[PDB]
């Protein structure tokens, strides 16, 4: 096709590479710091939104104990870099490992269950309207 | 308890200063239209005149930063050459 | 003399007017967070010790509560976003507003009466091996 | 309660990569003398071999940031020209 839209391409797979050294950088931040205790193992991705659409509509429902802490110590320190800028509140991408437990079955969601899960740990016996 | 986690993998998206509020070529508010539009409507051509957003994750009204490009073309809020890749929001 | 401590100390002013960039950044970053009633009113400034040397011996006392908070929420912040700075703990230096409660007169104490004064607010009637 | 903290005026000193315990240079540790001097002693002239302290707020001992600055002086860690600003610790 030509260099027209492979320009946004190389911007897309720079995005990547850089929030994989992104995520090297804050393992060592955790290693200093980690005062959240749900913020444990992160794979936090810094992407920019020139390049990344929203998907739906970039929602913000009630974030899980474990990633809700996670996600206020992201954002803590995304914004400690831009002075109020802290990590854009969405819930529509990724994936997470919830370890259930006769054996330890480590189970898998993808960014929508785990507020229900986290409900349920909390107190089971739900419907709809809980 | 009966369900832990162990790992998460967030992804966290990432503004400049857009200031979701305000254009900062123009100064009226990242809606409400612009200076050369006024009013919401005042010929508005169907609601052409939308938000343009840069390389930089830097949000101004498309109209603006194009009327920016027939005098300078490097941006006005760090240095970066800037560049029209996602547009709208 | 000549251009040869003068050098120095424009070492000494850069690091002074810095640093007041440097609260008003903080003064953003602790709007954003600032969730503790611990930094109602922060004036934390930072200088390299290239330039301003130790007084004493750098002690390590303990802080009071208010203070505390203040100090954890200042050296989260700086364990972050800045280029491997270490924020260090120091008592020798700086100063306080102790609001005292008829009217409200606010006292002085140069970061050295806080915590004896902390002390007496969490228990008085104390002594000198208290 | 009877006395509340309304202000405070901390400064926070910082500390680059200086690691304190060990020299980037050479690798022997804060104190415990360099790979030019080995033995605390060993004729080290009433201890003359001290830390250098930069400028760029890193420190590595004496004789091994002199031999640096004898080649190029662009200090091993980050690119700042170092200069003997602050000595000793
Ligand atoms: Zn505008
Ligand atoms: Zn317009
Ligand atoms: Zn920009
Ligand atoms: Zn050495
Ligand atoms: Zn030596
Ligand atoms: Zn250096």
């Amino acid at each position: 096709c030509g260099c027209q839209f492979t320009s946004k391409l190389e911007g897309m797979f720079r995005d990547m590479s850089i929030s994989n050294t992104t995520m090297d950088e804050f393992r060592q931040h955790l290693q200093a710091t980690g005062v959240s205790l749900g913020g444990v193992d992160l794979t936090v991705r810094v992407l920019t939104t020139g390049y990344w659409p929203t998907q739906s509509a970039t929602p913000k429902c009630n974030i899980p104990p474990a990633p809700r802490h996670a996600f206020e110590i992201f954002r803590r320190f995304y914004l400690a870099k831009h002075s109020g800028r802290q990590l854009t509140l969405q819930h529509h991408m990724g994936s997470a490992d919830l370890n259930a437990t006769t054996r330890k079955h480590i189970l898998q969601v993808s960014t929508f269950q785990m507020t229900i899960l986290m409900l349920f740990n909390n107190r089971e016996k739900y419907t709809f309207e809980e | 308890k009966r369900f832990e986690v162990k790992k998460w993998n967030a992804v966290a998206l990432w503004a400049w200063d857009i200031v979701v509020d305000n254009c900062a070529i123009c100064r009226n508010h990242i809606m409400d239209l612009c200076i050369e539009c006024q009013a919401n409507q005042a010929s508005a051509t169907s609601e052409e005149c939308t938000v343009a957003w840069g390389v930089c994750n830097h949000a101004f009204h498309f109209h603006c930063i194009s009327r920016w490009l027939k005098t300078r073309q490097v941006c006005p809020l760090d240095n970066r050459e800037w560049e029209f890749q996602k547009y709208g929001h």
